[PDB]
This record gives structure tokens, C-alpha cells and sequence, in this order.
């Protein structure tokens, strides 16, 4: 029963800056974390899995890292397509809980 | 977890199929062909067909054993080498191979570079022996 | 290859039972596991259960342990989900997600369009 | 101490017979069957018998070499293993085996467990390779 | 420096010929003789000459492999031993062998002592295993 807490709630953003999303954990999670990009009216889309690997078809500007309890999702060259909210999920405990979610303003 | 028979884990991923290597390896030379076979009895129609099978069973075993010797892997089920993986034969990550592929699917994927990989492995083992003679 | 399609929306009165079916096609159904998540309106996704279409083994969430049961069908390659004793707060969009890989997926590859149910 | 011939130490205890292992091992594949053999000359009555004798000699040699590879003992006369001895196959002490028994008597005593022991030896070698891949 | 073919370095000195050992070693068991062979088809005039060519190609491979196993050199291209060189087989110095002689010339020089050397090599490996069993 691990709870995922991620901050900040919102990110004021425009084109071309280092936007970072941090997802904390209440217990040792390891490298078993995933990031989902949800656009309006669309189901969540996996972008990063294992906290380091990039899903098929995602632009290389995305990146993730960290281990243990601290994780990040950084976009180097934010572009007008990276809208919507993001979620982090844990994949080691009996329930695979999600995170509250953060929205990027563009 | 249960033990499998011969080729029973052909449909499972590599991570699970690699735990049943001795099942296939134990049956490569031994068979019922080497029995006593119950008009020369060794020139009959099936006297010849048995003899050819015996020679075929020996060539198949020695064909694999020849490569194990050149690569320094004699007497090992899983042998580690000093040849770095080249990300042109395949650039799949750990989970995309050992958790998503079967040994049949993979060996078809790198089938174009098996000949190249074999030559490199032989050349690598040769360097280790060269580097050891002029080191001791 | 592979694509998961769910049923249409349902407007069920409180206290009733709702069954939602996610149909999988054009890929080996039994190889990859199926998960269900519900996105409460104006909220983030919540994980409910994971069902293996190979041996039927299922995993549930404690709050839904006694209320939710997942069943899988092989011949027509369809995944079913039934929920009983529908509280007023159960209104949410329901998704069926395919596992990333055949073993220790740690990710979801393909989703469904969602099935918003009102209670 | 004197050198023995082929099987000259068959009647001596293990402690003294094990000092002549290379005598028996040196004669397993090489013999006069591979000579030039001084109406198809290779189809005569004694042209066929020589042929299958040549194939018999190879299979007998490869039948032992198959196990040495599985157990990890390739290229060894005496090979130590990591399999603990089980006091159900035999519970004789050191002096009751190496100073009181011949290799023929002993191999008959544990004849019921040779097949079981062979499987364990292969499984043991497999674990070492598994424990090495995920350790380096 | 260029790669050679099969036996392309037969005329070069040892110091340069030893850099092409994998070329000769790679062709000892594999050939076109193991093909499908396009009135029993395997009793014809060339149905037999092919069968005896397949058995011949196997004994030639096993004959060398038998000695590698006894000496503890299995799976190695160049294998070092613990047998001191005896200055009666040949007393030439380093420069008089590896910079002035070819492998064919040398193997004829020590041709009288190869059998003696082979027995010594086998006996030496036996002592290593004996000294290890009663040491651990
Ligand atoms: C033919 O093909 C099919 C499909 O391709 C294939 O089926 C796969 O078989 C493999 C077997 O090797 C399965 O992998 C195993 O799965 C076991 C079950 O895992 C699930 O359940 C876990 C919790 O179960 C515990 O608790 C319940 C009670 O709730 C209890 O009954 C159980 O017995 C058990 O005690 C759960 O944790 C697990 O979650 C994993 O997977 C999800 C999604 O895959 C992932 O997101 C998680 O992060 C986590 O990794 C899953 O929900 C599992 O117990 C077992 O684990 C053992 O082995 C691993 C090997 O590494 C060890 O690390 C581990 O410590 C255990 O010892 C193993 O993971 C796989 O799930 C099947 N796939 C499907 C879709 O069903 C067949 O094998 C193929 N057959 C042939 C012959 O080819
Ligand atoms: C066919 O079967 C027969 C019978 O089964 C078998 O005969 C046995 O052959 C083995 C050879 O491997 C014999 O074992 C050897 O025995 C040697 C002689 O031991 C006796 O004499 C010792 C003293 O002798 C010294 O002094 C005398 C002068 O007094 C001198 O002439 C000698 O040359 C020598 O210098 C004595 O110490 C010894 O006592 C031992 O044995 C008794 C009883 O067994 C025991 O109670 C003692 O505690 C002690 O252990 C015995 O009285 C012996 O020299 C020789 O030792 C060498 O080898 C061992 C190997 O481990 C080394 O440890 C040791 O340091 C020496 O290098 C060895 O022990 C055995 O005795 C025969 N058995 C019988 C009944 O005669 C044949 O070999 C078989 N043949 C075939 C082909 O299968
Ligand atoms: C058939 O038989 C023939 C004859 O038996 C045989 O020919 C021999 O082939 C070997 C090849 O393995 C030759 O050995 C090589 O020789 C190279 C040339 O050496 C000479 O030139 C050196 C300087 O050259 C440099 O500078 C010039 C410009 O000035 C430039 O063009 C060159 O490319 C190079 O950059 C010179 O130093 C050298 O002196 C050596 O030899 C003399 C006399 O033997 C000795 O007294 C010296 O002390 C010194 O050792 C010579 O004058 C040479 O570059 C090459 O070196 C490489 O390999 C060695 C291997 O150990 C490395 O240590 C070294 O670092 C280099 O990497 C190598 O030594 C040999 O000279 C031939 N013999 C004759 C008589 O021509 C064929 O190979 C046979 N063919 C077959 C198929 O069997
Ligand atoms: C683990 O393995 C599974 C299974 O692997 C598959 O099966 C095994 C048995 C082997 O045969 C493997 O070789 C084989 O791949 C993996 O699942 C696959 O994942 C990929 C990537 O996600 C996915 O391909 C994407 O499909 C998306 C949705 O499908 C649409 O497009 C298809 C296209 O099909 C046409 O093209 C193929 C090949 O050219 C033809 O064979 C076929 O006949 C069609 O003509 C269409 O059929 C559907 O109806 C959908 O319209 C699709 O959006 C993607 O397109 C994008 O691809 C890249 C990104 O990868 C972008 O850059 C492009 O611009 C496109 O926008 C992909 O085509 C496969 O369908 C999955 N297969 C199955 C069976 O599920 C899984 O990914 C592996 N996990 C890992 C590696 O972690
Ligand atoms: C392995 O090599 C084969 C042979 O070169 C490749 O197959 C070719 O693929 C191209 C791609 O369109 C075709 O135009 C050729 O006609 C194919 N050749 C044959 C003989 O079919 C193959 O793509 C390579 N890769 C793999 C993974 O097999
Ligand atoms: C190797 O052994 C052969 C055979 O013993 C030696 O050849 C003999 O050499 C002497 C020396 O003059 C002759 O008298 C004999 O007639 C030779 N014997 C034969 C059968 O020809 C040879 O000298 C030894 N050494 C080498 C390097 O070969
Ligand atoms: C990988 O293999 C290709 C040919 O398949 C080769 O050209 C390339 O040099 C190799 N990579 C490295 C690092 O050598
Ligand atoms: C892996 O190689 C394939 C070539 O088939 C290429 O399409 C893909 O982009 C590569 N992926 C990475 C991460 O390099
Ligand atoms: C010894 O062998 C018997 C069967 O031969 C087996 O039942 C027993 O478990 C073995 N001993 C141990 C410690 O495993
Ligand atoms: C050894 O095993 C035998 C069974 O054949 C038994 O009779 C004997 O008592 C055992 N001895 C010891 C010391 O365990
Ligand atoms: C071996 O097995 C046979 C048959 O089960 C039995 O009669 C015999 O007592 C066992 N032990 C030995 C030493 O043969
Ligand atoms: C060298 O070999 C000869 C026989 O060719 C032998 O007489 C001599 O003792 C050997 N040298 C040594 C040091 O053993
Ligand atoms: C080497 O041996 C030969 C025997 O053919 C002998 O003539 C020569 O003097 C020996 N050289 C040395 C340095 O011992």
C-alpha cells in the first residue's frame, strides 16, 4: 500500500524551457516507475517506463531519472504538443497506485 | 514452477526458457538408434538407414561442440564472453528481450549476424591466449 | 496490431449491477495481461485490478475486494468486468489497458476509449 | 611401485588403482581399426565390419565426453564437484572404500543411483552458470 | 598485415604464422561433404565414398581433441603447460625458432620426441588433479 505524491500541481510554461515534474514515493519503489501523458478526450499515453526508458514514438527531448524515492520528468525543448496532465505509477506493490497528477499551462 | 520435457519451453519467453537448458542439452547424442537392432543384417534396407542415423547423430553433436571449443566455453551450459554487444545486431533493451521474446523469435532476428558473431567470438578467444603467452 | 474496444456508456440507477466488456482483437489475447483503471471525472486514474487471460489468475484492490470480480473469455477474446452495489461515487470513465510485455510488464501499451457510467 | 598395462590395476583397491587412470583413459578412441585395410573392397564381408567398428569406437568415446561437458569436467582426469555426498547411495567411511574395495565392486554397489547422481551433477553445473551470469 | 587463407602462412616463420591459428582450426570438421548429396542412392559408387568421407572427417577431428582433453587444454587455441622444456628435444634459443624456422621445419626436428612429449604432457595433467584432490 504505497502512496505516490508528486508536486508541483501546475507548471506555468511556454516554448523552450526546462520543465521538471517530480514524483515522490512513500516507500522504496526502485526503478519501477512509469509516466503517462493524457491529452483531453484521450486515454493516458505511456511515455517513460522503468523511470529511464522511452516508449515507442515519443520525442527524444523527454527524459526521466532517479531511483529509490525521488524521480523526475524533464522536457528540454517544450513544444506546443506537450500539453495535458501527467501521472506517475508504481509497479512493484500489490496495488499499482497512480499519482495525483500535474497540469502544464501552455 | 514445474519441470518441462524436451522443447516444452519453446513458447515461453527467454527469462523462463533459460531455466530449462539442461533438458534440451541432455538429448543431443543419446538415443535409441544405438540399440542392438534386434542377407547381411547390416546391408538390409533398414540396416543402412540405421547406420546413417548413427553418423548423423554424431555430426550434429560435434557441430555444436566445435564452436564451444573455439570460444573457450567447453564444459559450460551458460558461458560468458568478452565480446561487447554491438548495437547493430539488435538494439533492444533488457525487458524487450528477456520478458517479451522467445528464443525462436530472437534467433530469427539476429539471423543475419550469427555468422559475423561466430567469427568475432573465435577471434576474441584467440587474443586471450595470445595475451596470456606473452604475459606469464 | 492489437486494439482494445469497450462498450457504450451506461446510465445505471444506484444499487444495480453494471457489466462492461473490453474486446481485444488482432493480437495474441492470452499472451498479455489486462488491467482495469477508472478515471473519476475531474481526477486522476485509479487502479482496480489485473486479470491474466492465460490462466485466469486475478488481482483485486481491497476496497473492491468483495464488490468486484473480473472474468475473461478466450474463444471470442473479450475481457469482462462486473461491479455490484454501485455507490453514488462510482461514476467514472473505465479503461481496459493491455500489459506492456508478456512478463513483468511495468507499463500499459494500449488502452480503450473509455466507458463513462453514471450512478 | 611399477607402471601397469591396460586394466592391470583392475583387482587392486581404489587407493592404488586411481594412480593408473591415464592408462585406461589413453585407450578410448585410438586403435588399429583406423588402419588402411591393406568386388568393392569397402563392401566385402570384412569391409563392413571394419566400418561399423570405426563408428562404434567413436560413439563409445563421445558417450563419456558428453557427460564431462555437462558436469563441467572437460579436460580433467579427476574432477571435483560441488555436489555433497548423500548417505543413502552409500554410507561407507574413507577406509571402507579406498582401502577395501575395487572400482568394480564399488560401481556395482552404487549401481542403483548412478542415473540419479548423473542428473544431479548436470543440475549442479547449471546452477553455477546461472549464479555467475547474474553475479557479474 | 593481412588475413590469410587456409594454410596461407605455411611458409612464414613461427612468430608470424602463430597469428593465423584460427584459420586452420576453423576448418577441421565442417565441409561440403555433409551436404544432401543432391539402386539405393547411398549404396552407389559415390554413395559409399561420401559415407566414408564423413566418418574420416570425424576421426581426424576427434584424434586431435582426444589429446587436448588429456592435457587439460580443452577450449583453448594456445594452451600453456607445466612441463619444463628438456634441452635434448631441441636446444635452440628464442631467435633460432620463432624468427628463423617454419612450423613444418620445426615439427620435423622434434619428430623423434613427440611421442615422449605427449606422454609427459598427459602425466603432468594427471599430477595436477592428484595434487588437487588431496589439497582441498
Ligand atoms: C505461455 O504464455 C503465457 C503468457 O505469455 C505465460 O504466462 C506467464 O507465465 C509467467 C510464468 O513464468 C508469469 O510470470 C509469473 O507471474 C506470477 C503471477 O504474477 C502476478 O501475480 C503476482 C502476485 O501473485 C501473488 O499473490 C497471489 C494472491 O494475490 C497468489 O495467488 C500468487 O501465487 C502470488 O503469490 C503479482 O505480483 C504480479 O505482478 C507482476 O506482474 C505485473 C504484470 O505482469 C507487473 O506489472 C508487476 O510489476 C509484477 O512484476 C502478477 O500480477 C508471479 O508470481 C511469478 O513471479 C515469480 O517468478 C518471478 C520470475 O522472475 C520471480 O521474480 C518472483 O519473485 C516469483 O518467484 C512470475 O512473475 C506471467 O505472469 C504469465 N503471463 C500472463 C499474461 O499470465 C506462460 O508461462 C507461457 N507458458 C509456456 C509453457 O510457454
Ligand atoms: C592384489 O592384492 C594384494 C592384497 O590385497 C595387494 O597387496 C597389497 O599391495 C599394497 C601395495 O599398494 C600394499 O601396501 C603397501 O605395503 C607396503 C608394505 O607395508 C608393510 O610393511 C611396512 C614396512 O615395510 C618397510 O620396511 C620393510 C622392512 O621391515 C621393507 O622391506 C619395506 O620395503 C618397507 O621399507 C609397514 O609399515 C606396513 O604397515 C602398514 O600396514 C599395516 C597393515 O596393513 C598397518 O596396520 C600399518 O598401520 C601400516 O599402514 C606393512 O606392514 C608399504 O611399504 C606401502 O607403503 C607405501 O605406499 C603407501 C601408499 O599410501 C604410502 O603411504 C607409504 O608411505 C609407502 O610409500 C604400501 O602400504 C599392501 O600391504 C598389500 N597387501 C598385502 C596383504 O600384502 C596387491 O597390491 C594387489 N595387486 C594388484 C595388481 O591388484
Ligand atoms: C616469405 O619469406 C619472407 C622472408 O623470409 C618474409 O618476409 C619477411 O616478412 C616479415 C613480416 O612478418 C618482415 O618483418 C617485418 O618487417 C617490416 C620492415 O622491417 C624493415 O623496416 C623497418 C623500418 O620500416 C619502417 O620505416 C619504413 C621507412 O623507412 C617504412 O616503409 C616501413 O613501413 C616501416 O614503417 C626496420 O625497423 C626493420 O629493421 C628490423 O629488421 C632488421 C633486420 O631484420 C633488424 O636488424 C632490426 O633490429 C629490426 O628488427 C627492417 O629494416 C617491419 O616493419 C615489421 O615490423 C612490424 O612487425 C613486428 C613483428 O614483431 C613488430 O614488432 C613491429 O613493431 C612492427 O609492427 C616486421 O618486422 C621481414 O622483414 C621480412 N623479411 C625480409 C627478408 O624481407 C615473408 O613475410 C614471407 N611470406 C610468407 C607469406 O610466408
Ligand atoms: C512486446 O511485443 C509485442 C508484440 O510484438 C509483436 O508480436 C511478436 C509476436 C513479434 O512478431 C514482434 O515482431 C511484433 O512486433 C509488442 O507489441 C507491438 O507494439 C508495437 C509498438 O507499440 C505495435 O505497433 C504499433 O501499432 C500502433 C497501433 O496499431 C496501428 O497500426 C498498425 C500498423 O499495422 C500495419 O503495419 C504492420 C507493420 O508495418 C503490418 O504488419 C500490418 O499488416 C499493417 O499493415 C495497424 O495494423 C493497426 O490497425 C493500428 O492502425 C501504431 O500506432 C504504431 O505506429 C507507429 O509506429 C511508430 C512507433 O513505434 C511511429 O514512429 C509511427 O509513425 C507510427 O505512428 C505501431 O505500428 C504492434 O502492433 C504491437 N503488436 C502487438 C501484437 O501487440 C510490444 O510493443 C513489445 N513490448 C516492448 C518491446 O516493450
Ligand atoms: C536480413 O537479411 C535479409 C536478406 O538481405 C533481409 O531481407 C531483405 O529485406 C529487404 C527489405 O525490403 C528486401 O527488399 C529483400 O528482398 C529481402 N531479401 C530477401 C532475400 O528476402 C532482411 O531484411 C534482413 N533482416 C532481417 C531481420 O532478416
Ligand atoms: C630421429 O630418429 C631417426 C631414426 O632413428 C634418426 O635417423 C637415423 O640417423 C642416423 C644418423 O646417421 C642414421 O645412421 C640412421 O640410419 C637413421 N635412421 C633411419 C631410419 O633413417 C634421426 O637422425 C633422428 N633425428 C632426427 C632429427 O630425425
Ligand atoms: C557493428 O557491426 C557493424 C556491421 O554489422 C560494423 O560495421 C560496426 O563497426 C560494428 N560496431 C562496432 C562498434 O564495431
Ligand atoms: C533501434 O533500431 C531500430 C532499427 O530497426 C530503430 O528504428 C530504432 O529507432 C532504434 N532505437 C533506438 C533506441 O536506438
Ligand atoms: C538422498 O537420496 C534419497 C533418494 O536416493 C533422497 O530421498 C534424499 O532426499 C537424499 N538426501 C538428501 C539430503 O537430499
Ligand atoms: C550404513 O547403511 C547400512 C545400510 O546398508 C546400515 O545397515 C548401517 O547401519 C549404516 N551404518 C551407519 C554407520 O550409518
Ligand atoms: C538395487 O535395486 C535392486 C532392485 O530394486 C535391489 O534388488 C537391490 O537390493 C538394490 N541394491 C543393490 C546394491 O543392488
Ligand atoms: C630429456 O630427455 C632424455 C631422453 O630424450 C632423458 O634421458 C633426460 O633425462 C631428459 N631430461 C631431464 C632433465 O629429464
Ligand atoms: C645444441 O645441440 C647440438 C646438437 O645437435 C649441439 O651440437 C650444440 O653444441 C648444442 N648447443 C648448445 C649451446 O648447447
Amino acid at each position: 500500500a504505497i502512496y505516490l505524491t508528486q508536486s508541483p500541481s501546475s507548471l506555468s510554461a511556454s516554448v523552450g524551457e526546462r520543465v521538471t515534474i517530480t514524483c515522490r514515493a512513500s516507500q522504496d519503489i526502485g526503478d519501477t516507475l512509469a509516466w503517462y501523458q493524457q491529452q483531453p478526450g484521450r486515454p493516458p499515453f505511456l511515455v517513460v517506463y522503468r523511470a529511464s526508458t522511452l516508449n515507442y514514438g515519443v520525442p527524444s527531448r523527454f527524459s526521466g531519472g532517479g531511483s529509490g524515492t525521488r524521480f523526475t520528468l524533464t522536457i528540454s525543448s517544450l513544444q506546443p504538443a506537450d500539453s495535458g496532465t501527467y501521472f506517475c505509477q508504481q509497479f512493484k506493490t500489490f496495488p499499482f497506485t497512480f499519482g495525483p497528477g500535474t497540469k502544464v499551462e501552455v | 514452477a514445474m519441470i518441462f520435457g524436451f522443447l516444452g519451453a519453446a513458447g515461453s519467453t527467454m527469462g523462463a526458457a533459460s531455466n530449462t537448458l539442461t533438458v534440451q542439452a541432455r538429448q543431443l547424442l543419446s538415443g535409441i538408434v544405438q540399440q542392438q537392432s534386434n542377407h547381411l543384417l547390416q546391408l538390409t534396407v533398414w540396416g543402412i538407414k540405421q547406420l546413417q542415423a548413427r553418423v548423423l547423430a554424431v555430426e550434429r553433436y560435434l557441430e555444436v561442440q566445435k564452436f564451444l571449443g573455439l570460444w573457450g566455453c567447453s564444459g559450460k551450459i551458460i558461458c560468458c564472453t568478452a565480446v561487447p554487444w554491438n548495437s547493430t545486431w539488435s538494439n533492444k533493451s533488457f525487458e524487450q528481450i528477456w520478458n517479451n521474446m522467445t528464443w525462436i523469435e530472437w534467433e530469427r532476428e539476429i539471423s543475419n549476424y550469427t555468422s559475423q558473431i561466430y567469427d568475432i567470438l573465435t577471434e576474441s578467444q584467440f587474443q586471450q591466449d595470445i595475451n596470456e603467452v606473452d604475459l606469464l | 496490431q492489437s486494439y482494445l474496444v469497450q462498450s457504450g456508456p451506461e446510465v445505471k440507477k444506484p444499487g444495480t449491477a453494471v457489466k462492461v466488456s473490453c474486446q481485444a482483437s488482432r493480437y495474441p489475447f492470452t499472451f498479455f495481461g489486462i488491467s482495469w483503471v477508472r478515471q473519476a471525472p475531474g481526477k486522476g486514474p485509479q487502479w482496480m485490478g489485473w486479470i491474466s487471460p492465460y490462466n485466469g489468475h486475478a488481482i483485486y484492490l481491497d476496497e473492491l475486494k468483495d464488490r468486484l470480480t473480473l472474468t475473461t473469455d478466450t474463444d471470442t477474446t473479450t475481457a469482462y468486468m462486473e461491479l455490484r452495489n454501485l455507490r453514488s461515487a462510482d461514476t467514472a470513465v473505465y479503461f481496459c489497458a493491455r500489459d506492456h510485455t508478456r512478463q513483468d510488464s511495468r507499463g500499459y501499451d494500449f488502452w480503450g476509449q473509455g466507458t463513462l457510467v453514471t450512478v
